Formats: C-alpha cells, structure tokens, sequence
C-alpha cells in the first residue's frame, strides 16, 4: 500500500481540480487516460480505486447523506469535491437549486445567504467577513467584480490580520469565513476571470446521470436485499475496524505499562474481519452480474 | 533626431506627393488621402503643410462620436467673424486637416453629420449658423483629409456626393529601394553615436528592410487578425535601436548584432502565436543575419537567450540569465512583502516577459496590450513592474452597477494626478473594466490623441485652465497663450501616462473590437504571451513538486519515446510525475474540444498545489502507521522474549 | 587616524543562518552585532568569531531595523534596542560578566511593521525613536517606558529617521523628506527631488577640527547656533544626495516654526555610481560609505565629491547594512573598524 | 587554534525522547544533528536547547548512522543522508531561512539492514556510499539516485566504512578490513589482527602529527599514509596502507568496553567506548592526556568533532557525543 501512494495522490489531486464540470462518462474517459498515462510513465497505482473510497470518510457521508445530499454517487463525489476546496471558492452549479439549504443544513445558523441583485449586497458581504460566517451568494451568472479579490485570495498581510480590499474601504478577514458562489444556468455566462478561478462543480442530471439513476431505482426496488446487505457489511465492517484498532492502542497501552483475555478479543476482532473479507469476496462479482444483467433496460431508457 | 514624429527623409515618392499636393490645394479642391495603414499619409501632409509659407493646418482627429461643434470650434480660434470668414493670416491661407473620415458614424438613417458639412461647406462656399441663422460665407479656408479603405471593420464605406468634391489620391507602400534609402539615412544617424561602425549602416538598414519584407510575406492576416505589418514597425525598430545604443555601454559589432536581433524580436515577433511561427521567425532572424552581416561568434538568437535589460546595472547591456532570475527573485520577494502577496514560480517565460513589459514601460507614450489566457499572470507581472519602475497603478474599479460617469471620473482623477501632481501612472484596462463600446471610444481618444476633449468643457475647462496656470507659475514657466498651455497638458500626459490592456479571451468578439481598433492596434504593443508551452510548465511543476517528499519508492526508468518527455529525461519518480501531469492536461484541453482558443493553466497549478498538500498528509499518515506497527511489533518481540527466558 | 581605508579584503567572515538585516558595532569593545531574518539577534567576538559569543530570538518575525547605544550617566551599560515586522520594539541590556543577553523590557504601540530605530540620549534621559508603516514616528522613553510624543509626517508609509537632540529628520516611501521639531511635533520643512522611496537618511554631523572638510563645518554663526548644517539621504532611484536644511523661524526660548519662504531643503551635491537600491550609508571623518543591491560597498568623500574604492562582489546576494563608529562623540571612540552585513547569510568585517 | 580541549564539565546537555544513535555537526552554524532510536531526527541549538528547533520521523526503526555535508558546486544548500535497519538511506536537506528539514529521496536497493553512509563531494558531484550486512558496499549519486557500483569487499556484514579520493576502506565483521578503489572496483590490501568485530574504521587524513605527516614521496603523491580502526576487542589499532598487506603502527589500549567511534582533531585523537567515558589519546605519544569520568549514564555510541582537513569546513571547537543515556552533552570553546 505504499508502492501506490504517488499513483493514487495524483488520480486523487486531478480527480478534484479537474473533474468537477463532468458529466459521468467525460470522468470515466479521462480516468482511463489518466490510468493509461500512469501506466505507461511506470508509475503504480490502486487497481480497483474509488474517490469515494479513498478520500471520503464514513462519518463525513453520513453528515453530507443527512443533510439533503441524493443518495447517487455521482453527487457524494461532488459534494468532496466542493467541501475539499480549500484554497478555492467552489463554484455549485445547481439547477434544482437543491444545495443552498444542504449546505445550510451543515453548516447550521451560520449560513447567510447574500445575492448578486441585492441592494446592500458588499456592505452586508464585508459585515459577514468580519465577522466570518459561512457566505452563500446565489445567482453566481450575474458575479459582481467587486469581490475580485475574495475570488483571487490576493490579500496584504498587516502584521497580525488578514486584509481584503473591497471597494474603496478596507475591511478585516476572518479565519473562519468561507464563500460559496451558487448558480442555477447551465446556460449561462460565467466571466473568464471567475471561471478559471473557481472549482466550478456541476449539480446537474444527464443521460449519464439518467443511466446511473435507473440502476439505482431498480437495485433499490428490484432486489432490496442486496443493497440492504451491502451497506450492512460496510458498516459493519467500518465499525469492526475502529473497534479493532482501539484494541490494538488499547493492548499496547498495556504491554507499555487481562492480557490474555486482551488477546483472546483482539484474535476474536481478527476472525471476524477475516469472515467479513471473506463472504465480501463472494458479493462483488453478483453485483457486477447485476450490472451485466441491467443494461438493456438503461439504453432502452436513454 | 529621430524620436521626433515630423521629421520625414525627402524621398521621390515624398516630393511627388508633395508637389501634387501643392497643385491640388492651390487648385481649390479637396484632397482625400487614403491608403494602407502604414502607408505615410500623415506624415507627408503634415510635412507638405508645415513647410509652407502659404498654408497653416488645423489638427482635427475624427472619432465615432463627432459633431459640428468640434469643426465649428476648431476653425473659430483660426478665424475672425467680420458675412465673410477669413483666416487670420491675410496671406496665407488655413487648411483644415482630418484625420480618417472614414470613422464618423452613421445615424439611424445611414448619413454622417460631418462628411455632410464638410460637403456642404466647400460646396456651396459657407454654411448656416444654427443659434442664429445666416450665411457665413468662406473664402479661403481649405479642407483635406486622409482614410484607411472601407474594407476593414471601423472604416465605414462613404457617399459619393461627399468624395465626388474632393480629389482622391491613394499613397501605396514604399518600395524596396526606397524604405532601404530612408533607413540607411536613420541608421546613419544613429550609428553617428558609434562612429567606429559607421561602415556597417547599409547592411543593417538592407537586414531590416528585408526583415520586414518576409515578415509581411510570411504572417499573412489569413493566419491571425492581427498579422499586419508596416513601415511603422521599421521605424520603431529604428527609435529602439537608437535608444538602447545611446543608454548603452561601449559596442562591439557582436554586440550591435544582438542588441538589433533582439529589437527585431521585441517588435515582429511578440504577435506571434503559434509555436511553429516561432521558430520559423528565429531561422529568419538567422538566415538576414547571415545573408546582410556575416559575422562570426554568434551566439544563440532564440527568444529566451537575449536579455537585455538595465536593472542590473546603470546602462542598457545584455545581463547574465542566472544573475537576473536571482535578482528577479528577490525584487519579487520584497514586491510580495510591501504589496499584494501571491505565491509566484520564477521560470524563463516569466522574466522574458518582465523584461519586454520593462522595455515598453520606460518609452515615451509606450503602452501594451497584453494578450493571453486567464491565469497566465499579466496583471501581476505588470503590476510588479510598474512597481520596478516607479509608477503608480490605478485599477479602475469598475462593477456591474457601473456606467460612463464612474469610469471618466476615474479617467479625470488618473489625468489630473498626472498634469499637475506630476506622478507617473500606469493605468491597467482588462477587457471586464469595458463594459459598452463608449469606453472603447474613450480609450480610442485617450490612446491615439494625447488627450479626451469632452471631459473638460465649460467650467471643468475654465478650472483645468486655472489648474494649468497655477502649476506653470508654481514651475518657474511662462505660457500665455490657451494652445502653449494645451501643449504643455497634452505633452505631460503623454510623457506621465502609460495604458496596459489585459485582454483574456482573444476569440471574444468584444476582444476582437479591442484588437482591430485603429487607436489601439496602432499605438500599443502587442505582447501575444499566450498559453504556457511544455518548457515553462515543466520548470513550474520541478519548482512546485521539490518541496514535498516524493522519492521514497523504488522506481525503473521507462521506455518511451524521445517526443513524449517534456522535462529532462527520466531519471526519478518525480520527472515522471511531472511527464504524467503535463500529459493529462494536454489530453484534458484536447477532449474538452478548446478549439484554437487559449488554454489557461490554472487547473494545471491547482493540480499541482492539491498534489502537493494531498501528498504530504499521506506521506505523513503513511509514517505514523508505519512507526505505530513497527512499535507494536517491537514490544511484541520484546514480551515474546521475556516470556520464552522466563 | 579618521583616514583610515578598509583593506581590498575582508578581515573575518560571519556565518548567519538566515538573512542579515542590521548590523550594528559595540562602541568599547570589538564585539559585532548582526539581527538576521528571523529575528534572532546574534554577538560575534571579532577575533573569535567561529561560534556566536551570545544569541537570542526575540520576536517571531523578521527584523528590519536594530541601533544600540553605551549610557553615559552623570552604572554605564549598552542598551541593544531591535524592532521586527511582528509589531513591537523590544529593548535589550547587554550585561558582560555572563557574556549573555539580558533582555530589560519591550515597547508596544504599532500597529503595522516598524522599518528604523535610532536611540540616543541628551543628559541623562535616553530616548527611543521608531518610525513605521503606520506613519507614525512614535517616541518613547527607556526609563518609564511609556510612549510620550507621536506625529504622522508623511502621506505614505516613513521608512528611515534620524535624530539630533530636538530635531527629527525622517524620509518615507512617498519620495519627500521632511525635518521635524520633536518637543512640539512642527514639521519645519519638506524636501523634494528623490524619484524613488528613501532608504535611509541622516544628519551630516559637524568636526570640531579638520584640515578642510566643506561638508560638516558651518557657514556662518547662525548655522553654528543652529548646531547643523546639511543632511544625506540614498533612495532606491541609486542615487545618494546632498541636502541643505534651510532655516526657520526662531525665537529664544520659544518653539520653532517654519518658515513659509525658506522652508526647503536644497540640492547641494547628488551621487550617482549605484547599480541598484542604495540600502545603507554611513559617514566617517572625510569619507561617505554606501552600500546598494549591486552587492557592492562604495566610499565616496565629502571634500570632492566621487567614489575612491569600489568593493565589488563583496557578497554573494545583496548588501543590507553597514556600521562605523561614531566619529563626533567625545565618548564614543573611532576605531579603524567597518562592518558589512548582506543577504546571503554573511557578514563581512574590515579592520586594521 | 587546533589545540582545542574540551573542558571537563559539559556546556549543553540536549535532552532526546530516546537514545542518541548518531551525532552530527553543522559545518558553519550551532546546530547539532542528533538521531535517535526511533527513527526520528532531532535538530537542536546550541544556545537554546530546551526545544527542539526540528524534529521529523525520517524512518521507521532505529537509525544505524549518519553524516552531513555543506555543498560548494546552483544554491549552497547542507545535505543531510541517514540510514536506519529498513534496508533504505534517505537523504535530507536543511533549510536554514525556515529552519526546517526536506526529504529529496530514499536511495534503496538493499536487501539486508544498512550500517553507514559517508558524503563526500567531487568538483562538481556528490556521492553516496553505504555499507550493508548483506555483504556488499554500493556507491550512490546524490542527484540521479541510481546505483554507480556495487562491490563485496568481504564474507561478512560491514560495520564501518570511509571514502578518500577513489579508495575506499571497510572494516567488516570479520577482523580483515580491506581498502577497495571507488571505479575500478577491485580490492588491494587487506588487514587482520583484532580480536572482534571492527565497529570504526576511517582514514587519517594529512594535516600540516605522527601519522597525519606523510613519510615518503611516493606515500605523500599517494596521499593516503595510515588509517585508524577501532574494533570489539576493546582497542584501537593504527594502519599502514603500502603503495600486499597493511600493516600496524601503533596499538593504543587502556579502553575497558568495545571502542564504538574515533575521531581525529589535528594532532590529538578522541574516541568514545561502551564503558561510559571519552578519551582524548596523543597521536605522537600515543598516551592519554585527560579522560572523561560519568560524562553519561548509559554507553557513549557517537562522537562528532569538526573536519579538520577540510579547507571549506572551518575546523571550530566544537565537540558534541552521543550517549546511550537519552541525552547528547555539548562541549562548547
Ligand atoms: N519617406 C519617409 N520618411 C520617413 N519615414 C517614413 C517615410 N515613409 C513612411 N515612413 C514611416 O511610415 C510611418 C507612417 O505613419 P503614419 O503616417 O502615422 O501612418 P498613416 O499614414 O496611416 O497615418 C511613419 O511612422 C514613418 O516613420
Ligand atoms: N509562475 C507563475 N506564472 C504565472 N502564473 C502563475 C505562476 N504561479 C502561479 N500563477 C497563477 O497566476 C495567478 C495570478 O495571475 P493574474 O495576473 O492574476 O492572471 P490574469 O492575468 O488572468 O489576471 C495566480 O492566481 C496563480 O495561481
Ligand atoms: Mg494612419
């Protein structure tokens, strides 16, 4: 696991910077090539990678799934991809104009919701910065290039604070404050300035989306007991390697400073592990059946 | 004597011009001139007029946005109401000269006002008063003009009933013998700084000469829309010659050679695209040096390997690459910490292109027009080095509820900060601060004239005369006159005021009216840096990726072509991850179908600052669980042994 | 013996981790102080200098400026007083019998990066000026500690001051200069003619007796009461000039007010040679030393006017500072000793 | 001057989480390189030693030895190279204006546990050279990372190895320590007489001593003269290197516990022993002038003077070792 740390850390990085504006058979057609180029420069890297699997933590999708999030993977893989955007304003492209109360919902009463045809739009958006609340702005086609410099992150740094300039007064920047810009055109005309500095992630649904949707209705439908008892064993399995890893901190707690009976459940923890990999290894492939088995229905759907 | 713009080399063709301009305005007839846009049709009129006993001119610059006013006022400070008007002269008579008639508008009818008055005023001898209604006859007063052709967009086709008055004569490009007269006449005057190399003025005359002819022949306008060329970028390769030789130290003809190749890359090659071009530009360099100047010791003439510049010392000499990347780093340092602070990577595109924004920024009247992808670093490069050169950057804030009142306030504060605080300033346009075409037009004043009339009028023209009197007599000068102090406004502003357009989307049809304007083609300096090639997005990511750790696993080089290494070859994990990063981008803007438009590299840099902080958590998760079950595996060693002795 | 010439080389040089920024010279004993980039305030022992005699990390940001001076009273100790781009001054006691710093107290008031320092004494009462990117030139005082006169001189942000017992001069980065009355805060005269922000500025001290010095010997019995004559400033257009300050309104007893006619300061002599930023200066006797980011030093002379040696590739990277001993002081000897201090990790000392 | 000293009470004691294994200088700041038995690298200074300025875990097991260099070649930057028991020799480089550590690269291609490194540089080259215990000696570049050579000098594990010029001496398992050129690859002489493994083998280098001074023209046009080895048997052996077998000079003794590390300053000799003391030993008399009693509590593994010979390295009076004690004493002026 670590011969493939660079491999996965660079389908990982571009995965983010570059696959946000991607519908699903755009993101599997440069995966193939960012594979293909990964195996011909002779770097290794994770044969059955996923992003979900990888960079998404159980407990993060869980909050994000709670919080209004659709169950398709499609949108998880957006939703890391927008919250994993540290050093840029990611840019949500929500048609169904779904997201503003997700992200409300996680973030709580902190979220103020701003505007681009507001009347007292920078005076309200400098008094969030100040005091460094979660920023929604809708309508993000109509972007004001007043906030020019919250976009470029250019800031000045007077000694022990953080400073923007907006408009002709100058105002602090709080280390809490986050901007998230919300649009709902997939028509419309994102200035080149913004676009190019934004992580521009497209909420929208496809034929693609439309494909993975039908599988989805038909496996939560057709056969519930599959899904059922794979997302059993994942969270069994999840829940089985926190405890085991507790005892392991726990049992060398011990031996630093009963241990047989600490043995006894840590060996006990392992043949359970060993007995979930087990019966797991004979679950994917009647999934990838399943798969094989479905796909007339989706192309007689697009 | 050659940064002076009336000075015109008597030529066969310039006294022709002339004498047939003399018959035709002693004839009573109009003139219209028209021709290519480099052509001369300016210059010769002006020296044709200037030169006369019997004629004195009136400088009139058409725009879009031109009345009857603007002719009505111009001729009433060269003339007397006694009807009857007359010049004030009582011999010589008063011509009154436009600058291409083409470019006043049409109404919402298809009729220009001032091709119509001019025609009713040299038809009928006289015009109407407006506010009070009678004939103002006109005796002598004469009306010229000159037009680029109705072709090209900006140049409306114009009616007959108005040229049917005024003769045409179209002024053609000068031929081979004769551009190569009029530049050995300036070489030789330039060369009189030098006198040891005074043997060597026809060869370089003859070099740029035919330059400049397979420049035209080779970058046609099919390849871009802005491939034109003309006797105007000889005669600006001839002023940079002659301003790098006399700032500069003592020459060799080495020395010469390369100062001349580099002045031929700064002006015939910065509109250049495509890669290709190029290079193809660089075996011309090549091929006229060695045809007109066979000399030996030459180094290498590509675009990255001549530096000259005059940071590094008090005179304007070829710098060493490394000692100008240092001294670029740490002035970039302190820029960073005084100013805005951006994480910059240093390479050689960058200090090339710091080096012609240098270049253009210490001319007189010297402006840019920088051409590029987003991302590419325009704004902060020329903000760094109006920053280097001591002038003062003005952004114009200008935002969606923003109209012609902010964006002129702006322009009357940046101007009078000029005239009478005596600051230089470096006013930085992007194609976002326009937002309808009266900016355009307003650039289009500012840029080709040294000044915007209708921004003072009327009282604001009464306080800017005040102004201008307060800081003549605060100066120590005496001007009397309403034009001296006019002159002396339009020449601080032109001497304290340099325009930088950053134009990001050149396939934009409102980019493509910033580009083919006549005011900004003509007087700025294109500077197409465009997207980053392989060389300098390489040299970013080894910048980039060397302060993460990466080497830690074993690694065989692979076997791979010699075309597919953009790096250095592949020795380690991290030329490979860089041959890998650079390859997927190239992929990704090939099936995201960018077309010919520029390619920005702002996912490439995202990418690689995400790589770089991803890698370094997991390198460092991957440490911890390494030592943790090491550990664990040591203490279970250790009770193992103590419970086998015991 | 003010004639004196460094060598065509250095005596002993001294390794720094990071950037050098200031460098002063303990006035009794050949001990060099260097203030890196980090902050961490460095003594050398000059003819030991392989390891640090003694070191310190004060502040948690770059210095940028640094001055000491030796108390005179009427017990007697060397007060190192630095300041940093982490917005407070921090004054120091240099104590010998440990050979370790003694840190006495620190100032606090700016609130943005402090660029120059000079501390001095008038009679028994010693004073610390700073100026800042705040534009205030505050003064403090070493025994209370609390802050007594403050002023804003200049539109944009003072860069360098000096002192001279009432009278403050004080260049900033909006190209001006300007002479300030300190006890009541009148500024009493500007100066132009700098195209680029000033880097440092001092008063030209006068000689008691010299052969010929034309520079630092008064006019008349007026510029004799006035106690100075001219001044020198180096900006980063690389040009080093000479000024005169021009005479206000004076009464007995009473504060000094500008004069409205002759309220100017006048070019006397410009300096040009400087292939970069001229970043320090200093004068000793007869002879102007400079030093610019042509990681040169350069000893121009008052009596005429151009350069005699020039020290080119004295440092890898550039050259920030220099220190020579106050010549004009009584109790301040001028021992034949120049200091150097540059970017690239080093300082370079010339003795003998 | 190089007459220095060292006072007989300690200046500086830096305190480590676990025992110190290998103790490096800075060749021109206060700064030591201590490393400890978990892998991590602790960099500590001189004048403020309560925190540790930086600390990095390089690898995963105890670290077996390491060695530092200032690069002249391109900026000037101080390489760092540490091998541990993970069969890898990573390399690090110290940037002073953030004071802390950077990894370049792992250089790995040994399949048993490493026991030293040594860095030295060419005109325009660095190089690496470590010793394993499967019996090999391989010859690394700083830059490319690859493998330049790949000679077994002895049977057995090698313990202790130096590089001088193109020849290299390794002391093995075995008592026969055995001189190979660098290039070429082929051993030349070849030297027995320690009752025990050989724990520090390196060269003498000339310097203007007893065996420091070359004896003959053709020795001195060689430029090696003698090599100090230090084996198990609990003494310390001089060599000869002819111009087929080395041959023995001198014999020091009075070390109660195996000799872990020697070093050489000018005309006198230090070195560190299992028995809890440091000795300073004359080269010329080859009598011990003054000897430390409890300077740590546990065993003394590592002592580090500064380079002598070197005209780049500035030969200062500073002397750190490295005990067993978790804790590194600091011999300061
Ligand atoms: N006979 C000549 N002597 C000197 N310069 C010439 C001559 N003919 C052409 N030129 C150059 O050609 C350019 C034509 O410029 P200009 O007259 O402003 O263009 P336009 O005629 O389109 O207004 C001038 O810059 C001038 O230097
Ligand atoms: N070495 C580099 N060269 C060019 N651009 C860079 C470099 N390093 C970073 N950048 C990117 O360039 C941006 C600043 O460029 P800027 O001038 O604002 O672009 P534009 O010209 O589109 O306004 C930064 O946001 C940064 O991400
Ligand atoms: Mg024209």
């Amino acid at each position: 696991t670590s011969q493939e740390l660079i491999g996965n850390c660079i389908i990982s990085s571009i995965y983010e910077t570059y696959f946000g504006h991607l519908n699903e058979r755009e993101r599997g057609d440069m995966l193939v090539i960012l594979k293909r180029l990964l195996g011909k420069f002779a770097v290794k890297y994770d044969v059955n990678y996923r992003f979900i699997d990888y960079l998404v933590t159980l407990d993060e999708k869980m909050k994000w799934l709670e919080c209004g999030l659709d169950k398709n993977d499609y949108f998880l893989e957006n939703m890391s991809i927008v919250m994993n955007s540290q050093d840029a304003v990611p840019f949500l492209l929500d048609p169904s104009s779904h997201m503003i109360t997700v992200i409300s919902n996680y973030y709580g009463n902190k979220t103020v919701l701003l505007s681009f045809l507001e009347e007292g739009f920078v005076k309200r958006l400098e008094n969030a910065v100040r005091f460094g609340s979660v920023v929604i702005i809708q309508d993000g086609e109509f972007f004001d290039p007043i906030i020019s410099r919250l976009i470029s992150r250019e800031f000045n740094h007077a000694g022990n604070r953080v400073t923007v300039e907006i408009g002709d007064h100058e105002v602090d920047v709080s280390g809490d404050f986050k901007l998230f810009i919300h649009s709902c055109d997939p028509s419309g005309d994102i200035p080149i300035f913004l676009r190019s500095r934004v992580r521009l992630v497209h909420f929208v649904t496809n034929k693609e989306s439309i494909e993975t949707r039908i599988f989805d209705i038909t496996l939560t439908e057709e056969n519930a007991e599959m899904q059922r008892k794979r997302e059993d064993l994942i969270k069994l399995n999840t829940e089985y390697r926190l405890k085991l890893k507790n005892l392991e901190k726990r049992l060398l707690e011990e031996l630093n400073n009963e241990l047989m009976v600490t043995l006894n459940n840590l060996k006990k923890e392992a043949m359970n592990i060993e007995k979930k990999l087990s019966e797991s290894e004979e679950f994917f492939p009647q999934f990838d059946n399943l798969v094989e088995e479905y796909s007339i229905i989706g192309k007689h759907s697009v | 004597e050659v940064m002076r713009p009336d000075i015109v080399i008597p030529t066969i063709d310039t006294i022709k011009h002339e004498k047939i301009f003399y018959d035709l305005l002693n004839s009573k007839r109009g003139i219209i001139l028209c021709g290519p846009p480099g052509s001369g049709k300016t210059m010769i009129m002006n020296n044709a007029l200037r030169n006369s006993s019997l004629y004195d001119v009136v400088g009139i610059n058409f725009s879009k946005d031109t009345t009857t006013e603007h002719i009505l006022s111009a001729l009433h400070r060269h003339t007397n109401y006694v009807l009857t008007l007359l010049p004030k002269s009582d011999i010589k008579n008063l011509v009154l000269f436009c600058d291409e008639i083409n470019l006043p508008k049409l109404d919402k009818y298809g009729s220009q006002n001032v091709v119509l008055f001019l025609r009713q005023l040299m038809e009928k001898q006289g015009f109407w008063k407006t506010p009070e209604n009678k004939w103002v006859t006109i005796e002598r007063i004469h009306i010229v003009g000159a037009c680029n052709p109705p072709t090209d967009p900006g140049r409306i086709p114009m009616s007959e009933r108005f040229t049917r008055h005024a003769a045409i004569l179209y002024l053609g490009y000068p031929s081979g013998k004769s551009l190569s007269q009029i530049y050995e006449i300036y070489y030789k005057a330039i060369f009189k700084l030098v006198p040891e190399f005074r043997s060597y003025t026809e060869p370089f005359a003859r070099a740029s000469v035919h330059l400049y002819n397979e420049c035209k022949a080779r970058y046609s306008t099919g390849l871009q829309s802005h491939y034109l060329f003309s006797p105007r970028e000889l005669t600006r390769l001839v002023r940079g010659v002659y301003t790098a030789i006399n700032t500069g130290p003592r020459q060799t003809l080495r020395s010469l050679i390369r100062l001349w190749a580099y002045e031929a890359w700064r002006i015939f090659a910065d509109r250049l695209v495509g890669v290709k071009e190029k290079n193809s530009f660089e075996q011309l360099l090549y091929e006229t040096v060695d045809k007109y100047l066979p000399n030996q010791d030459l180094g290498n003439i590509s675009s990255t390997s001549l530096l000259f510049s005059g940071l590094l010392s008090l005179d304007f000499k070829e710098v060493n690459k490394t000692d100008l990347v240092n001294f670029i780093e740490e002035r970039f340092k302190t820029f960073c910490d005084e100013e805005l602070e951006v994480p910059m990577v240093i390479h050689e595109s960058m200090v090339d292109h710091i080096l012609r924004i240098d270049r253009a920024l210490k001319q007189v009247q010297g402006h840019m027009m920088l051409i590029g992808a987003s991302r590419t670093g325009k704004t902060i490069l020329t903000r760094f080095v109006a920053w280097l050169n001591g002038l003062k950057i003005v952004q114009p804030k200008i935002h969606r509820h923003s109209n012609l009142s902010d964006f002129d306030m702006i322009l009357k504060k940046a101007i009078s900060d000029c005239s009478l605080k005596e600051s230089r300033t470096c006013l930085i346009i992007d194609e976002s601060n326009i937002l309808e075409t009266a900016f355009l037009e307003r650039m289009n004043t500012l840029l080709a004239n040294a000044d915007i009339p209708d921004l003072f009028q009327g009282e604001e023209y009464d306080k800017l005369l005040n102004n201008l009197r307060n800081k003549t007599r605060s100066l120590g000068l005496l001007l009397d006159t309403e034009q001296e102090l006019y002159d002396w406004f339009v020449g601080e502003i032109a001497k304290n005021l340099h325009v930088v357009f950053t134009i990001c989307d050149p396939t934009n049809n409102k980019s493509s009216a910033m580009i083919s304007s006549p005011a900004l083609f003509n007087r700025c300096i294109i500077n197409w840096m465009g997207d980053w090639d392989t060389k300098t997005m390489s040299q970013v990511a080894n910048n980039m990726v060397d302060v993460v750790p990466m080497e830690f696993t074993d690694f065989i080089v692979p076997e791979v072509n010699k075309e597919l290494v953009f790096t250095e070859p592949i020795q380690t994990i991290r030329d490979a991850v860089v041959n890998i990063l650079i390859h997927f981008d190239r992929n990704f803007y090939q099936k995201m179908k960018v077309g010919v438009n520029p390619r920005s590299p702002g996912y490439f840099i995202d990418g690689l600052r995400a790589l770089v902080k991803l890698v370094t958590a997991k390198y460092q998760d991957l440490q911890e669980n390494q030592r943790f079950v090491n550990v664990g595996l040591e203490k279970l060693n250790e009770s193992v042994l103590k419970v086998n002795e015991l | 013996v003010l004639k004196w010439i460094p060598r065509n080389l250095p005596s002993c040089l001294i390794n720094v981790e990071s950037s050098v920024t200031s460098v002063k010279l303990h006035p009794n004993l050949p001990i060099v102080f260097v203030a890196t980039d980090h902050g961490k305030l460095y003594a050398f022992d000059l003819f030991n200098y392989t390891i640090p005699l003694a070191s310190l990390q004060s502040h948690t940001k770059a210095i940028t400026s640094m001055d000491v001076l030796f108390t005179n009273y009427t017990k007697n100790y060397l007060v190192i007083v630095t300041a940093s781009k982490d917005l407070q001054i921090h004054v120091f006691k240099w104590v010998s019998e440990e050979c370790k710093f003694q840190q006495i107290r620190s100032l606090l008031g700016h609130e943005h990066i402090v660029s120059a320092v000079k501390i001095w004494q008038k009679n028994n009462d010693v004073h610390i000026a700073s100026c800042s990117r705040d534009q205030t030139v505050k003064i403090w005082d070493f025994h209370n500690g609390w802050s007594l006169k403050t002023f804003q001189p200049h539109s944009q942000w003072v860069r360098s001051i000096d002192v001279l017992g009432d009278y403050i001069i004080s260049g900033s980065h909006d190209t001006t200069l300007r002479l300030t009355h300190w006890p009541s805060g009148n500024g009493l005269s500007v100066g132009t003619g700098h195209e680029f922000p000033i880097e440092k500025v001092k008063f030209i001290h006068f000689i008691e007796d010299s052969p010929e010095i034309r520079f630092r010997t008064p006019s008349t019995d007026r510029y004799k009461n006035w106690g100075m004559q001219y001044c020198v400033s180096a900006s980063r257009d690389r040009t080093i000039k000479i000024w005169e300050i021009p005479l206000p309104t004076l009464m007995a007893h009473r504060a000094p007010i500008p004069n409205p006619t002759d309220s100017n300061f006048r070019c006397v002599l410009t300096l040009k040679g400087h292939l970069s930023w001229v970043r320090d200066i200093s004068i000793r006797g007869q002879y102007l030393f400079s030093c610019a980011d042509d990681k040169s030093v350069r000893c121009w002379d008052l009596n005429t006017g151009q350069c005699l040696h020039v020290w080119e590739k004295l440092h890898t990277g550039f050259v920030n500072c220099l220190d020579l001993d106050v010549d004009f002081d009584s109790n301040v000897t001028p021992r034949q000793m120049m200091v150097t201090g540059g970017l690239d990790c080093k300082s370079n000392v010339f003795m003998r």
